[PDB]
């Protein structure tokens, strides 16, 4: 199986193995599953990550400025800032998405996508 | 930065643009490490 | 109709004239405007 | 469809001349000369440029940029006038055919047939360019050095291929211009076989697109002239 | 005897234009595919891509129009007749 | 006779097409360029005055 | 004599139209593949991508048109008739 | 006499359909490849990706249709018959 | 007699099937290439990709059937017979 | 009279299988290119790549098979013979 | 009469071989291009890549072989003779 | 007898020129696609890319005109006439 | 009789070699495209890439060789003559 | 008798060079696309990339040469005259 680790710049966000990972790279969506070739990919400013945890439910994460890496042992998601699906506030994300600033609007819309709006 | 060479993958959308976009992040994370370590030394 | 003719020269001459004029009337003036 | 049969044909100096092609070339030359003279009279460095000044400036800038990006302007100052005159000559020759200068005999006759539709015109332009950049290569490399580089090219063991490609440079550069305009002369003739009440539609669309086709052909011919010069000078 | 030569010339000219059209269409499509891909990746590159484009087109069109010319020679001025 | 009328209708169509869809953009380019150059000469003059 | 020339002209026009259809269809497919890929990559570039497209389509569709004309010459106005 | 013309017209129509089918199939395949790749890369693009597609298909289906028409002329209304 | 007409019809229908087979095979292979690449790059999208896929395969395989509808017309009906 | 029809049928069947083999080979090659590239890039999805593969091949191999069948009908059961 | 059928069978077998060779060469080239790229970017993956590749080459070389068979049936065991 | 010779020579020269047109146009389109893509990605590489490009085109054009050189030999010299 | 069979055999062998050359050239071009891309991306892969390449070329040239042989059989040992 | 033989030889040689031209042009264009892409992506690699290139063009242009040679045998030394 994949050893999935999500590493925020300030801390190691989450390091649970999973069967399948999914996210929108700058070149389009990408789905990583065991024994994928090594890869490095910049995620779109509003990318979101789905991790298909084997036992528990799916794990949907909003990510800001993420970089995905694939290696035979692990799948890394390096992150500037991230939030799991449960902690997202829909109104706050909507308010941020209306901002003209690219970074804040991108983060808000990423939070919306992870929330499943 | 000096480019370091030592004795002994795929990329999207190409290696050059990704490298250019990543170097600022490397600068930011090294400055972050410097600030964290300065806070520790200050304490 | 693919066989050349005397018109060949009759064309070349004319073209040369233009090549001359544009070489000085337009080369000079254009370069000057530039 | 009665291809060929150049009208106004005459004989002089013991050789035959297609009068209609010469007349079309002269018409194009006088249009280009009028544009050049109107520029010369109204060329302003400090004032607001006229329409002809803007046209000439854009064309000269494009050709100069091509020369800069292919072979330095210092090495090739003489090729900018050649490119500009070539472009304007072919462009005006092709675009003057858009005028409704055709009528019915009962076959269709055309008062102004694009000179490029004649083999002599395109062959003359191509051979002039051929001699010009071969002479430029001789000047920049030497009488004996230039042929050696031309045959060798960039790969020595491909010597015959080069010798073909070289001979292909004029031929194509001529025929590419020939067939494109020659073909048009047939379509307008073919479309003339239609009755007037449905002839205008195919004729209209064909000539509307032939404006762009002639523009692109003039641009391509000039661009390939510049490219061949850059190749043959170094 | 002239009828057989004329029919053969018509078939040969049809072959010439069929090959020329195939080559022109496919090569122009490929060159324009490169042009459109470049302008999609770098929309500000359009101006600089028309030079290498019309060069390429200039080459491709040649293979067509040369052929076109020769079809006329096949059709209107059949080499044998 | 008929050929001339048909081709003349076609040329009227061509002229209408170019005047409606091709002339406007070319005129805009010329006005941006020529007008812009006029504006620039003007700016240069004002700057010399300054 | 007329029958042979007419049959040869029909075969030549069939070749002309087959080649023209192949070239036009494949070139249009390639250019539209570039257009679709670009508009997938850069939706905001949609309009900017329609200039290099219609030029490319203009180049192939021109050839096709010429082909369609020459077949009309072969079939209805058999030159060597 | 009419037998030769009819056989030539049938061969020409067969060529027309062969070329039209090759062009239509390959161009539609290429355009659909672009569409499928675009939809795979991102779902929300689908709505827009059908505008360039149906345009390209419209160009590739037109050519086929034109050929589809001309065979109908070649075989049912054989010119020069 | 019409034996020449029958031979011409057989050759024409053979051309129709040859072109239709080439076009269908190559075009649907290109569409399947897109489908396989999309599923490989995003295995969870399989069903999604089957919408555009079967559209282009619908266009590519339609051209075949139409050709199949005409070869049958050529050899079994032979309209010019 | 039967000799001419037989020769025409042989030529038509040759065309049928020529087109069928071209389409089959090229389409199978393209689909296999997709499969090999996807297995190289996403080896774990090898199984999920075979459903869209055998489908595509299933289409391609269908186009070939039909053609082959008709070739038989052309050569062994020559219509109009 | 046998001469006409033999000439037609030779032409048809030549068509079958031409189509089979085109399809086999191009499909093998495409599959091998996939294999070469996969082994370039994944040096240790070549083993796995040889599984789909030989499948693809299986479907390609198969078609060729079938053609190679029927040409013999056309040339040595001419059905119509 | 010379009528058959001239018809066959014209058809052979038409085949030569059609194949040359197809090969030259498509190969030039592919090489120019590479050139345009490389210039779009790295404009400064323009002058660098024209060295290999004009080698490859130099070969492709040589395939064309050599074929043309032979077509003349077919139609104007007609060996075996 | 003999002349007709010989002419048909010559045309069939010409078709054999034309298809074989098309397949060989295009397959070699595609395989060498993969080889060149791999060597450009992976210098040290140059040694490892020549094994798949030689396999691909082996599958391509073999087809050509086979065609060549049969073409000889057509023109030097014309069956049915 | 000889007339038909050498007419068929002319058509067969035209087919040989048509196929050779198509294969050579397209394969050289594809190999040149690879070389140009490699030089654009790896400017310092040019000297290296000419060894894989000329090998590829070596196999491609070889086929053409053979075809050319055989056309001479077809045309100037036609078998079975
Ligand atoms: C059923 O619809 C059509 C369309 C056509 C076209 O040829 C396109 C066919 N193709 C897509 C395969 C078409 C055409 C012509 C062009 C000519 C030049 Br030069 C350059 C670009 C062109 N682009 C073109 O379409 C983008 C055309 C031709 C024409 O002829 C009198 N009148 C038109 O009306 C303005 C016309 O546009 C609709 C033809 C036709 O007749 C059988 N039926
Ligand atoms: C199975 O059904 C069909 C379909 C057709 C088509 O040609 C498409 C075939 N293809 C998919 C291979 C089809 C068509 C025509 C188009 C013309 C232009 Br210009 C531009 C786009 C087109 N797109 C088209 O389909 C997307 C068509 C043709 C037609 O002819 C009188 N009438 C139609 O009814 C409006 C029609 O639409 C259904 C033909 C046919 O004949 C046997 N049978
Ligand atoms: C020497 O072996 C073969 C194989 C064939 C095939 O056509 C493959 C051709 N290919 C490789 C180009 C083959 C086939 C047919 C298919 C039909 C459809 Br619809 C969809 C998928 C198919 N997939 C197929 O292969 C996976 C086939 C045909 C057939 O005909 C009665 N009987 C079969 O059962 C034994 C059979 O194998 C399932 C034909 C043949 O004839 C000389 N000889
Ligand atoms: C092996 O069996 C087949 C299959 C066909 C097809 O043509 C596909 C062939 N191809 C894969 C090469 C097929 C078909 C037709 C389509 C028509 C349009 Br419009 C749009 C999409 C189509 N997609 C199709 O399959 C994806 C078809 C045609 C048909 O006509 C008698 N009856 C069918 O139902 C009984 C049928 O199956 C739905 C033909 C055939 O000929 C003997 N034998
Ligand atoms: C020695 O060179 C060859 C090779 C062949 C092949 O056809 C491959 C041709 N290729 C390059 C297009 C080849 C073949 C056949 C296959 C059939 C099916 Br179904 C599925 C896969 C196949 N894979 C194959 O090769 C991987 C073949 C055929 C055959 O027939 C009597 N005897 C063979 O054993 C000696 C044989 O080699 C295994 C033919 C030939 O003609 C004289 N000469
Ligand atoms: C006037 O120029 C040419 C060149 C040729 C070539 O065939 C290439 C044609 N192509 C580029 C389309 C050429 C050739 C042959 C090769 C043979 C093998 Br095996 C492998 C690679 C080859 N590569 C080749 O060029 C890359 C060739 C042929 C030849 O004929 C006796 N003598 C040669 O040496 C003196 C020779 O080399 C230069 C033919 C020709 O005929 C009119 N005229
Ligand atoms: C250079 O001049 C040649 C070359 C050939 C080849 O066919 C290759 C042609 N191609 C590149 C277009 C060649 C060949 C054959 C192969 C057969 C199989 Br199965 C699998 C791979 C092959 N690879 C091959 O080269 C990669 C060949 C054939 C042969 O037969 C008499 N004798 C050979 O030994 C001397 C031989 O090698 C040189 C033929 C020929 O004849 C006119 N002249």
């Amino acid at each position: 199986d994949l050893n999935v680790e999500i590493v925020a710049v300030e801390r190691e966000l989450w390091s649970g193995p999973a069967t399948f990972v999914f996210t929108r790279t700058t070149a389009g969506e990408i789905g990583i599953l065991p024994r994928h070739i090594p890869l490095v990919a910049q995620l779109v400013d509003d990318a979101m990550v789905r991790v298909e945890r084997e036992g528990e439910d799916d794990l949907r994460i909003a990510v800001d400025g993420g970089f995905l890496s694939v290696t035979e042992e692990t799948v890394r998601i390096l992150v500037e800032n991230a939030q799991f699906e449960s902690e997202i506030d829909a109104d706050a994300a909507k308010e941020d998405a209306a901002s003209d600033d690219e970074r804040t609007a991108a983060w808000g819309r990423a939070r919306l996508r992870a929330l499943g709006q | 930065m000096e480019v370091e060479y030592v004795g002994e993958y795929s990329f999207e959308p190409d290696p050059e643009t990704l490298f250019d976009a990543l170097l600022p992040r490397y600068i930011a994370t090294r400055v972050y490490a410097a600030l964290l370590e300065a806070a520790a030394s200050e304490s | 109709f693919l066989i050349p003719n005397g018109t060949f020269f009759a064309v070349l001459i004319i073209f040369l004239i233009v090549l001359g004029v544009i070489s000085k009337w337009v080369v000079p003036p254009i370069s000057k405007v530039l | 469809i009665h291809v060929g049969h150049h009208t106004l044909v005459f004989e002089l100096f013991g050789m035959t001349f297609n009068g209609d092609t010469i007349l079309a070339t002269a018409v194009t030359a006088v249009i280009v000369i009028a544009l050049a003279f109107y520029l010369r009279a109204k060329v302003t460095s400090t004032g607001v440029p006229s329409g002809v000044q803007l046209f000439w400036e854009a064309l000269t800038i494009q050709m100069r940029q091509q020369i800069e990006g292919s072979i330095g302007m210092k090495i090739a100052p003489f090729v900018l006038p050649l490119s500009v005159t070539i472009f304007v000559f072919i462009l005006i020759s092709n675009w003057l055919a858009v005028l409704p200068l055709q009528y019915g005999g009962g076959a269709a006759a055309e008062l102004y047939k694009a000179p490029a539709s004649d083999i002599n015109f395109v062959l003359a332009l191509a051979l002039f360019v051929f001699v010009c950049y071969h002479a430029a290569g001789i000047w920049r490399r030497g009488i004996v050095g230039h042929p050696i580089k031309v045959v060798k090219g960039h790969v020595a063991f491909l010597a015959p291929i080069n010798i073909v490609e070289e001979l292909a440079k004029p031929i194509s550069l001529a025929l590419r211009l020939f067939g494109n305009i020659f073909a048009g002369g047939i379509l307008v003739a073919l479309i003339a076989m239609f009755p007037w009440y449905i002839q205008w539609f195919p004729n209209a669309v064909w000539k509307t697109f032939d404006l762009f086709v002639g523009l692109i052909q003039a641009f391509i011919f000039s661009l390939l002239t510049i490219l061949y010069f850059s190749q043959s000078m170094e | 005897p002239n009828a057989i030569i004329t029919a053969g010339a018509l078939i040969g000219g049809g072959l010439i234009m069929g090959g020329g059209a195939i080559g022109a269409g496919i090569g122009d499509g490929i060159a324009g595919n490169a042009l459109i891909s470049g302008i999609a990746r770098q929309p500000e590159a359009q101006g600089r891509l028309f030079t290498p484009f019309f060069i390429t087109v200039g080459l491709v069109e040649a293979a067509y129009f040369i052929n076109l010319a020769f079809m006329a020679l096949f059709v209107f001025a059949t080499p044998g007749l | 006779m008929s050929i001339f009328i048909g081709q003349l209708i076609g040329f009227a169509v061509i002229a209408f097409i170019i005047v409606k869809w091709v002339v406007p953009p070319v005129r805009t380019l010329m006005r941006n360029q020529q007008e812009a150059v006029r504006a620039a000469l003007a700016e240069s003059a004002e700057a010399a005055k300054k």
